[PDB]
């Protein structure tokens, strides 16, 4: 393949594969899946899960302003490049306008900065995917992004290794979500965060994360205690 | 150095009202009395501001197409007035501090979902809220007529109680600031956004005995 080693090259079919890899990148990360209800947005991911009694964390999950959060999938460093610019971008406008950044506006962002490594040489895509969650006065957002620069609103959605299994599982629910509970919500993410292990895993609070962003609730990442409630 | 004078504003039950003189003047040269200084800021603002017109034609431009901008650009609400505001004095604030500064006071108006917003920003970034603003000799004319109706009215004013105390006070700034003239507007700010009257004076009274020739004469 003569075409597959810059960024700057189209193939003669009018591909971009340098982009096509790095979403490999991102077909290749630990599974995360989101979903939103009405007035509530829940990110779920697998983390890794120990090797005996020997654990390992790494931070998949994010915050980003009180009302915002994502979780990501890939090359974990550019995960926290993303997350530092978020942030960033978040705190310049809460200064500013004194507000939250609406999401509608975030996500536009997110791929504005994406489309900048996709086009000239010695920048490379991003090689992570994110959910953003997040809720403003137009309601709870749900976005996918992927090293493209595409950036898709969703309803329910998974990525990651195995999480087309996840996605055929939220498939068949997600048209409910709208009128679900907060529990409903979180349960149908984790059964669908569970459609994603390996075989005879099973999710625990030491191999899942949930956040959940929404209606008077900040963006929280859920830790040992209120994980439990949700687990079994 | 175009300037203008004063601004006044006052919360009703119901909405926002700001007044001001048309006029803009230059030093002691009343230059243009036809300028209409209020100014609309997106869906439920407006802004008026007293000192540098220049200056506060640049900044209401400045604030005036990031509103629009943003809510163009993305689909988004469009920004409330506590935002609008935040970005202005933060815009403010920022060119004092490159020493380029706003050289204006202003007022701000809006309502959104019948919350009301009034706030004032002067040249350094100082800003604050409250129930009655006022801006130039306002300040030092008004604002005491102002907060009196106020504190007589605790359950706030009506629309008509508070454009008859605020009618009361253009009158007052008219007869003792300088660079006035009879010639006023007044933006109202109401859950259904914002309208600018047509200009219109107050009636004046010069007729008191006391001001006959014979008393005022200096020598008998």
């Amino acid at each position: 393949n003569e075409y597959d080693s810059d960024i700057t090259t189209w193939s003669p079919t009018g591909r971009l594969f340098q982009i096509e890899y790095a979403n490999e990148a991102v077909n290749n990360g630990s599974a995360t899946v989101g979903v939103k209800g009405k007035n509530f947005v829940v990110l779920a991911a697998l983390k890794r899960s120990p090797v005996a009694e020997l654990s390992s964390y790494q931070e998949k999950v994010f915050e980003i302003d009180e009302h915002v959060g994502m979780s990501i999938s890939g090359l974990v460093a550019d995960g926290r490049v993303l997350a530092r610019y978020l942030r960033t971008e978040c705190m310049n406008y809460r200064y500013m306008y004194s507000n939250g950044m609406p999401m509608n506006q975030m996500a536009d962002m997110i791929g504005e900065k994406h489309q900048r490594h996709i086009q000239c040489s010695g920048k490379r895509p991003f090689g992570v995917g994110l959910l953003l969650a997040g809720y403003d006065r137009q309601g709870p957002h749900l976005y996918q992004t992927v090293p493209s620069g595409d950036v898709y609103d969703y309803k329910a959605t998974a990525m990651g290794v195995r999480s087309q299994a996840s996605r055929t599982y939220l498939e068949r629910h997600f048209e409910h979500f709208s009128d679900c509970t907060l529990d409903e919500l979180v349960t149908h993410a984790l059964k669908a965060l569970a459609s994603a292990t390996s075989e005879g895993i099973e999710l625990n609070v030491k191999n899942t994360t949930i956040a959940i962003v929404g209606k008077d609730t900040p963006f929280t990442i859920f830790e040992e205690e209120s994980a439990r409630k949700y687990l079994d | 150095m175009a300037s203008g004078g004063s601004v006044i504003a006052i919360k009703y039950k119901g909405g926002v009202l700001m007044a001001a003189d048309t006029l803009l003047s230059y030093g002691s040269l009343a230059k243009w009395p036809n300028i209409p200084r209020i100014r609309l800021l997106g869906s439920h603002s407006a802004v008026c501001a007293t000192g540098s017109y220049a200056d506060f034609q640049m900044m209401a431009k400045q604030v005036e197409d990031n509103i629009e901008r943003q809510k163009m650009y993305h689909n988004v609400d469009e920004l409330s007035p506590s935002e609008v505001f935040s970005y202005l004095h933060r815009s403010i604030y920022q060119k004092r501090c490159d020493f380029d500064p706003c050289l204006c006071q202003m007022v701000f108006i809006g309502v959104r979902d019948g919350e009301t917003f009034l706030a004032g920003v002067d040249d350094v970034g100082t800003r604050w809220e409250d129930d009655c603003i006022a801006t130039g000799y306002g300040a030092y004319i008004a604002l005491p007529l102002l907060r009196q109706a106020l504190e007589k009215n605790p359950d706030g004013l009506s629309r008509g109680e508070a454009m008859r105390i605020l009618t009361d006070c253009l009158r007052v700034l008219f007869y003792r600031e300088c660079r006035a003239i009879n010639k006023f507007q007044v933006a109202d700010a109401a859950s259904d956004g914002v309208r600018i009257s047509e200009p219109f004076d107050v009636e004046t009274h010069w007729e008191y005995e006391g001001y006959c020739f014979e008393k005022t004469a200096i020598i008998r």
